[PDB]
C-alpha cells in the first residue's frame, strides 16, 4: 500500500506463492525459494469471513403496500407511497454500498500490516545473529533454501540447525 | 542469504472501490449480489399466504365473495400475508351491476389488507322496522342459492315497497348500528337498485330517479340514480334484465354508527364485514406454487442466498435480499501485483 | 531477564459486535441506550406546551371552546407544541349534537395543529342580510349564556324565519367570505337545526328533509337533514329536546371564500376560527406535570441521558433520544483473555 | 489480533494488570512481575470519550403527527404517515448500528498498536545492550525484578543504574 | 548525529472532526460544499422544459389553455420536466367563471404532471343525442373563435334546449366514455351555466336552482347551482354578463368511464384531454434564462461544482448538489504541532 | 497520535518543513537540519484525492414534487410529502456527516503511519551501522548536515559515502 510504498518493500508480487496470499521469499545461490505463510493467509480469511456474516447482518422493514389505500380511489396518496419506497431503496441501498466500501478499505489497506507481523515472526525464528535491513528484509549468516524457507512458513525453524544462537523461547 | 516478507501475484479479473486507491483489481472476490430471475409467485415460508379470498368458494371471484353472492358463502381464513392478484376485480354472477359508478370493485382489496376477516351472522338492519312503508324482500334468479331458488346478495336485501305501499317517498334515514366486536373495523355494503319507467312504477310506484346519501367518519357520497338506457350487462349471471344495482361500501371504525339517507330502490345494508389486524399485501399472480423465502412484486417467489440483490426494485414482503443500485462484491483475496523483476 | 508488552486479564461478561472479529468478550462497555418507563407527560422544556385550547374556559372540553358554547369564550394562547389528548373530542353541554354524522368532532384537533388560533371579532354572515327571507335569531336554554339567558353556539347563528315566512325555500347559495389576517386559515363552523314533523312546521313551515350543501377548496360535502325518530341525545346540557343539530367544519385558505347552500333550518356560521402557523402535536394525557427534555407517545415526559434508546419506538418532541433495535454498547476495555498460564 | 496471532504476540493476559489494560511483564529469577502504563491507558480511555461525544452528537429530526391529517378522515394518509415514521426509525437505526460497529472495530482493533508502541518505550528505555526479540519482549544482561518493572511504567528506568549503556537522552 | 523522522509546523486555522481525537486543527482542507445563491431559473441541461403549456399561444394563460378557450389551442409539446409557476392559475378570457366554487383552477398544473398531452379530436359526448331532451348549441361574444365568430370553450358544449325543449327536467344520467389511446388518462372538463331568473326561463324553461353530481374512480362530487345574485366578473373576456358558469374536472384512468347527472344549464363535456407519461415538476418562475445542471426551487438554475451544498434544502431535479447540515470540509493537510524548540 | 505519543515520538513539529508534511530532521554539531519528504507527501495526497474522488461519487435520488397531488385539493398530502423529503434531506445528511467523519478520521490517524514507513526508509539507507532508538530516531556514527540530510529525505544517500558499511540492494 501506501506503507510499502515508502517504506520500499517490493511492489511486485510472487506467482510461485500459491498455497496462500502472503509469506517469505529467500534470496541466495540457489536462487529465489517461495514459500507462503498459512497463518497469515488464514488470518486474513478469517477477517474477510467475519466481515461478510457483519454485512450479512443488516436487516430492514419489508415496503409491502398499504392497506387503506385503494387504487383509483387514493391514487394520490398511492403515488407518496411510491416515492417513500423509492427514497427507502434509495437510502438504504448508498448506505450499504458506504459498509461495502469501509469494508474493502480496511482489507486492502490491511496487506501491508500483514507483511509487517510476518516480519515479526522471521525475526525471532533467524536469532539474534540476523540483520534486519528494513524493508521486510534479513540478512542471515547462513545458506537458506528452498527446504530451509519451508520451515520457517511452517514456524519449525530452528537456528540451532545452522549452529547459530537463538532467542531461547517460553 | 536475504530473507523478506512478499505477497503473491495471480491473475486478478475483479475490480473493488476503495476509499484511498480508487478502483483496484484483485485475486478474488465474494459476490455479494445476484440478479433474481421472474418466477411463479408462492406461499411465504413460515406464514400461510392468501390468495383468493374463499378458498373453498368455487367458481367464486373475491367481489363475488365481499358481496356475498348466492353460494359464495364460506370459510375466509385469517393471514398475516396476502396477494393483490386483481387490480380492478371483477364478478362473475347475480345481479347486473354498474361497478364504475362506485368504489365498490376495491371492496375485496379492502377486505385482504386485514388479518382477520369474517361476515356478520346477524342483519345489521332489520328489513321490517326500516324506515319507508312496509317492505317484502325481493329476490331474483340472476342470483340462485344453494338450493337453486331464487335469491339475492346476502350482504344487502332488495326491499321492495308491499302492493299498498307502491308510492314515492322524501329522503329517509336509517342509522347502521355498529355490531361487530372489540377492535374490528365494519364494512358495510348497501347500494340501489333501478330500472326502466315501467318497471320503475310497477315495483316502487316512483318511475323518477331516487337519490342516496351515505355518511361515515366524516366521508359522504352521494348518488342519483338512472332511470332506463343503462350500459349493457356485464359480469353477471348472463340472464338478461332491465334493471341495474349500483353498490358501494361504507367504513365504520370501532363504535362508529353510519346512516344510509334514501328513497326507492334502496338495497338495505344485511351482513356486514367485520374486520381487524393487518395484513402485509403485495401485488402478484395466481396460483402460489410450492415455498419461497421472499415474495417480491417482480420476481416472484425468490429464495435468499446473497445477502443484497440488484434488478427491479419493487414492493416485497418475506426474508428478502436488500436491493442495490450496483452489484457489490466484498475482496478476498490482495490487491494486483506484477511479477517480481 | 525478559521484559515484554503485556495485556491485563480481568471478568469479561460485556459483548460488543466487531466487523472482522465477530463478537467479542470485553472488560468494560459505555451503554449506549436505555429503555425508558411510561411517565405522567409533562411541559417540553423551553417551550410552552398546550393542553386545553382554552386554559382560562372553565369547565369546557376543547370541542365546546371551538363549537363556541356559551360561557366557553376565552383566550387561546399560542403553543409551538401540543398535546392531543382527545382522539375523539366530545362535547358536555348546550344543544344536543348528531357528532358521529359529520367530521366535526376533530375540528379542535385541526386547530391545535396551528401555533396561533384566534376567534374572529366580527360575524362572517349579517343574518339579517342572509338570504332565505328575513331571519329572527333563535336561542335555547340548553345554552344557557354567561347571565343564564338563553343563548346558543357563537360560532353559528340559528336563523328562523318571521311569522310571516314560515314557508319552503328553494336551495339559496351563500358566500362566506374570507375575514381573516394575512397568511391566517379560516375554519369556518356551519350546520343545520333539524326537529319532528310538529316542530318543523312550526318553525320553518316545512317538514320535508331540508338539504344542504358546502364548497371549499375543490372539497364539496352534501347532507339531507333528518325528520323525527332521532338518537338519544348525548354529551349535551341535559335538558330534554326533540330536535338535533348537525355541525360541520369547513377550511377556507387564505383569500379564499367558501359557499354554502342551504334551505330551512340552517346553522349560518358568525365567528369564525382565524389560525397561522404551525404546531408540533402528538398524542398525549393530562395533566401535564413539570418539565422533561422529550415528550415521547409512549412513554410521556423523560430526560435525555444516554443518546440512544432501546424500547417502543413512537412519535416523539424535543430533544430525544435517538430509538435503536438493540440496546448498544461502545466498548471502553480490552478483549477477553485468558490467564496467562 | 490478527497482527498479534501473526506476530507471535502473547495470546493470553496478566490478571495482575489491574491499575491500566496496557503494561509490562518481567520474567527472571524474581519469577514474574506485572506493571500497567498509565500512558497507553489513558490514551485508549480518551481515544473511547472523544469517540462517545462523537456519537452522541448525531442529530436527527423529530417524529411528530401531522398538523393537518385528521383521524378517521384522513386515514389513509395517517397509515402512511405511520409507514413514513416506522422507516425512518428503521433505517437511522441501522445507520447508528453502522458507527457504533465501526468505532468498537476501532478500539478493538487499537490493542496491538498499543502494544507495538509500548515496544518503542521499552526499547529506548531499556538502551542498546537489550535484544529485541520481534514477539513483543527484550531480553536483557540485567535482572529486572518488580521494583525495576515499575521504574520502567513510570518512565524513570535508567541502563546506567545496572552500568549498563544507554540511548544518550 | 542523531537522525529522526518529523512532521511539519505551519499555520493552521482549519477545524475538522475526527472520530477518535474531537475537533482538530489542519494545516489545510478541501471544502466539500458551497452555499449557493438566487438566480433566475433557466432550462435544465439535456432535457426540453416545459413552462407555459402551449408556448405559441400568446394572451392564452395555461387554465385558458386547459379550458380549451378559443384562439387558445395550439402545439402543446412533451416535456420530461415541468415548471410549476402558477399556484393558483388563472383565466385571461372567455365567459365568467366562478372558479373557486371548483377544483378546476389546478387543471393546468394537473396536466403538466404528465410528459404528453394532447387534447382529443372527436367528442366525448354527443349533443345531439345527450339526454334531457333536443338540444342546441350555444355560443358568446366572450368567447371568438379562429375566425372571430362567437364561440365557446372546445372542451364543453353549452347546450340549450330547444323552443320545444323549454321545460324543467329530472336529473338525467350521461355516461363519459373513455376515448383515449392505449396508457393515457383521460382529463373530462365539464360544468353547468347559470343565470338571473329571467334569463334562465328564456334559456331553459326553469329558475330554479339546478343540480349536478360527477362520478369517477369512487369519487362523487355534488353540485347545486345559484340563480342570479352573483359574484363579478373576472379573469374573462371583460364584456359584461349576467351569468356565470361553473367549471370541473373529471379524471378517468385508462378503460374507466365517468358519469354526470344533470339538469338544466349543464356544459357537456366535448373534446377531452388525452395524457400519458409523467413530468418531473418543481416550482419555478417564467421566463426560463439559458441553461443549468440543476432546477431549484430556492436557487432557481445553479451549475454542479461542490458534491454538496448548504443552505435552504428544497426540491431540485437533475444534476444536483446533496444537502447537508453543515459546511463540511476535506482534511487536506496534518494536524496542527507547536513548533519544537 | 495516540501511537506516537506512547511511543515516545515528538509531539512537536518543524516549521522549516516546508516542501511537505513528513520528512526527517538531523542533530548534531552543525545544529538541526530538516527536510521534508515529497515521497512521504505524496502519497498522503494521493490518498486523500482518491478519497475526494470516493465521496464526490454519490448520487441520490431527487426530490420534486408529486404529479397527483394538487395545491389546496390535496393540503394534507402535500404536508406529508413536505415531510418525506424534509427526513430524506435529514437522513442523507446525516449518512455523509458519518462518511467525512470516517474520512478525516483515517487522514488524520495515519500520520504516525507514515513516520513508522519512514523510518523504514531512513534505516535502510542509514546501513547496519546506525542505531535504531526506537523513538524514530538513529545514532549513527557519521556526521549529517543539511546536505546530508537532502540526499536522505531524496533517496539518494549512500552510506559508503562515509566509507561505512551498507545493506546492499
Ligand atoms: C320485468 C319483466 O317482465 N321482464 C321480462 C321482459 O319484459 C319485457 C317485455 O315484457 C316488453 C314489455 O313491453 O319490453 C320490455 O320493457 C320495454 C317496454 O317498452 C316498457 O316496459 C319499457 O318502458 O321500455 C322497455 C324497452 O325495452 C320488458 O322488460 O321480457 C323477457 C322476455 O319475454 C322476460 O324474460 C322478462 O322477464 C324477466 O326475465 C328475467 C330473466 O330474463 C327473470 O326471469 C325475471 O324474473 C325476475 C328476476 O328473477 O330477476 C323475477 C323476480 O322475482 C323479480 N324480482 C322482484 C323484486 O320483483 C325480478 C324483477 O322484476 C326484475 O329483475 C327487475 O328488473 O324479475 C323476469 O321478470
Ligand atoms: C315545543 C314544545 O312545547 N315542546 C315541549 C314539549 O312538547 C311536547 C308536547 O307538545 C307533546 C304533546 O303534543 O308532544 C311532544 O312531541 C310529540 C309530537 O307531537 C310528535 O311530533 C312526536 O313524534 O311525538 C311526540 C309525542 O310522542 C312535544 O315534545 O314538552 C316538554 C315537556 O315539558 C317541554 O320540555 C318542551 O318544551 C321545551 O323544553 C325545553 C327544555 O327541555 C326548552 O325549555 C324549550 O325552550 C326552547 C329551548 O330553550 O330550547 C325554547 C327556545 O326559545 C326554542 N328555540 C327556538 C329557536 O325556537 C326551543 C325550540 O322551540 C326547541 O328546541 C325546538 O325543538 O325550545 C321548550 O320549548
Ligand atoms: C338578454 C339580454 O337582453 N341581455 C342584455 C342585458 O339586458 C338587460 C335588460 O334587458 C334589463 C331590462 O330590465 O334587464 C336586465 O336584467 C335584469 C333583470 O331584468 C332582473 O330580473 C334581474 O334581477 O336584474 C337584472 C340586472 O339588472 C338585463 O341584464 O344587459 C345588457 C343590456 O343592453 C346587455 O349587455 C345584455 O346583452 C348581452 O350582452 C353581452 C355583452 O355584454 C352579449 O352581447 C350577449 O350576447 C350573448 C353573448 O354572446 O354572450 C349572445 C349569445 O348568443 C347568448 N348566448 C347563448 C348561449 O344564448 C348570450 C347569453 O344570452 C348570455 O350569456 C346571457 O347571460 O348573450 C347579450 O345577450
Ligand atoms: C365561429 O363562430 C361562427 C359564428 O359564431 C361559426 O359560424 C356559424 O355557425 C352557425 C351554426 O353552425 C351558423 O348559424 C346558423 O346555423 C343554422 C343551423 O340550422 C343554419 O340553418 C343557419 O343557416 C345558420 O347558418 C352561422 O351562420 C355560422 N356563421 C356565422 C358567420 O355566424 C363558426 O363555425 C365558428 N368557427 C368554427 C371554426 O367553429
Ligand atoms: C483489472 O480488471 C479489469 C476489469 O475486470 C481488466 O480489464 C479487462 O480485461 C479483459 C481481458 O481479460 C478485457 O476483455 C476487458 O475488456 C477489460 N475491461 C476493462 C474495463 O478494462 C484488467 O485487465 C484487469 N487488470 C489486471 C492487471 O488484471
Ligand atoms: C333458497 O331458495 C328459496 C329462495 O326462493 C328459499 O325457499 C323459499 O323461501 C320462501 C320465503 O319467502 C318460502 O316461501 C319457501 O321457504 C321457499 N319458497 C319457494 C317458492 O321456494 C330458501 O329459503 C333459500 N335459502 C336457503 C335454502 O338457504
Ligand atoms: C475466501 O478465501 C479463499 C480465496 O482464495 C477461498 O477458497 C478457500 O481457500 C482456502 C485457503 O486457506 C482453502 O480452504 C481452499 O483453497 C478454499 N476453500 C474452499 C472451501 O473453497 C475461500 O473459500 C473464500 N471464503 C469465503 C467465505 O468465500
Ligand atoms: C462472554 O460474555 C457472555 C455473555 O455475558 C458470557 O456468557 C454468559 O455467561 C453467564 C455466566 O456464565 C450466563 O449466565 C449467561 O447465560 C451467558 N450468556 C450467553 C449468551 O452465553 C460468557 O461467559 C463470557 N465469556 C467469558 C470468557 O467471559
Ligand atoms: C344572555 O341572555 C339574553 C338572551 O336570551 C340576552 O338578553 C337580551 O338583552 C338585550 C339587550 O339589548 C335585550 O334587548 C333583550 O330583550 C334581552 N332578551 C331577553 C330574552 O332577555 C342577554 O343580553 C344575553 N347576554 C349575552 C349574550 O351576553
Ligand atoms: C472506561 O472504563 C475505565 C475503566 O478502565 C474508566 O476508568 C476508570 O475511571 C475511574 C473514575 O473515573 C478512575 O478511577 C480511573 O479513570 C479509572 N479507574 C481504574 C481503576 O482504572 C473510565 O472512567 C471509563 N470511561 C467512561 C467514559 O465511563
Ligand atoms: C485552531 O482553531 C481556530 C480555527 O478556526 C483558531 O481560532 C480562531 O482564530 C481566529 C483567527 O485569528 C480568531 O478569530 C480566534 O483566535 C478564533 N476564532 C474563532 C471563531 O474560533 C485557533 O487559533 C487555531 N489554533 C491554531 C494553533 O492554529
Ligand atoms: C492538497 O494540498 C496540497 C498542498 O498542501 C495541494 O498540492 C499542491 O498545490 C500547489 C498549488 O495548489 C502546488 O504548487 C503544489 O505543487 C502541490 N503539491 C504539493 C504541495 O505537494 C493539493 O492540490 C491539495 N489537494 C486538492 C485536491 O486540492
Ligand atoms: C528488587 O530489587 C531491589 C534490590 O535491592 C529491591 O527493590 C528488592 O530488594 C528486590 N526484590 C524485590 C522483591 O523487590
Ligand atoms: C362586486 O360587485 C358587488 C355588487 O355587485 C360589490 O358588492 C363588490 O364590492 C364588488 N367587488 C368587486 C371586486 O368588484
Ligand atoms: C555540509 O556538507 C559539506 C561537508 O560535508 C559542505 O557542503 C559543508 O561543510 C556543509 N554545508 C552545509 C550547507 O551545511
Amino acid at each position: 500500500g501506501f506503507f510499502g510504498a515508502i517504506a520500499g518493500f517490493l511492489e511486485g508480487g510472487w506467482e510461485g506463492m500459491i498455497a496462500g496470499w502472503h509469506g517469505y521469499t529467500s534470496h541466495g545461490a540457489h536462487g529465489v525459494a517461495v514459500a507462503a505463510d498459512l497463518k497469515s493467509t488464514q488470518e486474513a480469511i478469517n477477517k474477510i469471513t467475519k466481515n461478510l456474516n457483519s454485512l450479512s447482518e443488516l436487516e430492514v422493514k419489508n415496503l409491502q403496500r398499504l392497506s387503506g389505500a385503494m387504487n383509483e380511489l387514493h391514487d394520490e396518496i398511492l403515488e407518496l407511497d411510491e416515492k417513500v419506497d423509492d427514497l427507502r431503496a434509495d437510502t438504504i441501498s448508498s448506505q450499504i454500498e458506504l459498509a461495502v466500501l469501509l469494508s474493502n478499505e480496511g482489507i486492502i489497506n490491511s496487506e501491508d500490516e500483514h507483511l509487517l507481523a510476518l516480519e515479526r515472526k522471521l525475526k525471532k525464528m533467524l536469532g539474534p545473529s540476523a540483520v534486519e535491513i528494513g524493508n521486510g528484509c534479513f540478512e542471515t549468516k547462513h545458506k537458506c533454501n528452498q527446504t530451509c524457507l519451508d520451515r520457517i512458513a511452517a514456524g519449525t525453524f530452528n537456528a540451532g540447525d545452522f549452529s547459530l544462537p537463538t532467542f531461547d523461547s517460553l | 542469504d536475504r530473507i523478506c516478507t512478499g505477497i503473491t501475484s495471480s491473475n486478478s479479473p475483479h475490480v473493488v472501490k476503495t476509499a484511498t486507491q480508487g478502483e483496484v483489481n484483485v485475486t478474488g472476490v465474494i459476490p455479494l449480489t445476484t440478479t433474481p430471475t421472474r418466477s411463479h409467485f408462492a406461499n411465504l415460508k413460515g406464514t400461510q399466504t392468501r390468495g383468493k379470498l374463499c378458498p373453498n368458494c368455487f367458481n367464486c371471484t373475491d367481489l363475488d365473495v365481499a358481496l356475498g353472492r348466492p353460494k359464495c358463502m364460506g370459510n375466509i381464513p385469517s393471514a398475516k400475508v396476502s396477494i393483490l392478484h386483481e387490480v380492478k376485480p371483477v364478478t362473475s354472477g347475480c345481479y347486473p351491476i354498474m361497478h364504475d359508478r362506485t368504489k365498490i370493485r376495491q371492496l375485496p382489496n379492502l377486505l385482504r389488507g386485514y388479518e382477520n376477516i369474517r361476515l356478520s351472522t346477524s342483519n345489521v338492519i332489520n328489513t321490517e322496522t326500516a324506515p319507508g312503508g312496509p317492505y317484502k324482500v325481493g329476490t331474483s334468479g340472476s342470483c340462485p342459492n344453494v338450493t337453486n331458488g331464487n335469491g339475492f346478495f346476502n350482504t344487502m336485501a332488495w326491499v321492495i315497497p308491499k302492493d299498498n305501499n307502491k308510492i314515492a317517498i322524501n329522503p329517509v334515514t336509517v342509522e347502521v348500528p355498529y355490531i361487530c366486536s372489540e377492535g374490528e373495523d365494519q364494512i358495510t355494503v348497501w347500494g340501489f337498485h333501478s330500472d326502466d319507467k315501467t318497471q320503475m312504477e310497477r315495483l316502487y310506484g316512483d318511475s323518477n330517479p331516487q337519490k342516496f346519501t351515505s355518511s361515515a367518519n366524516g366521508v359522504t357520497t352521494h348518488y342519483v340514480s338512472q332511470i332506463g338506457g343503462f350500459p349493457n350487462q356485464t359480469e353477471d349471471e348472463g340472464l338478461k334484465q332491465s334493471g341495474r344495482i349500483v353498490v358501494d361500501y361504507m367504513v365504520q371504525k370501532p363504535g362508529k354508527t353510519g346512516t344510509i339517507v334514501y328513497q326507492r330502490g334502496i338495497l338495505l345494508p344485511q351482513k356486514v364485514w367485520c374486520a381487524s389486524g393487518r395484513s402485509k399485501v403485495i401485488k402478484g399472480s395466481l396460483p402460489l406454487i410450492g415455498e419461497a423465502d421472499c415474495l417480491h412484486e417482480k420476481y416472484g417467489g425468490l429464495n435468499k442466498s446473497k445477502p443484497y440483490y440488484t434488478g427491479e426494485h419493487a414492493k416485497a414482503i418475506g426474508n428478502c435480499p436488500i436491493w442495490v443500485k450496483t452489484p457489490l462484491k466484498l475482496a478476498n483475496g490482495t490487491k494486483y501485483r506484477p511479477p517480481a523483476k
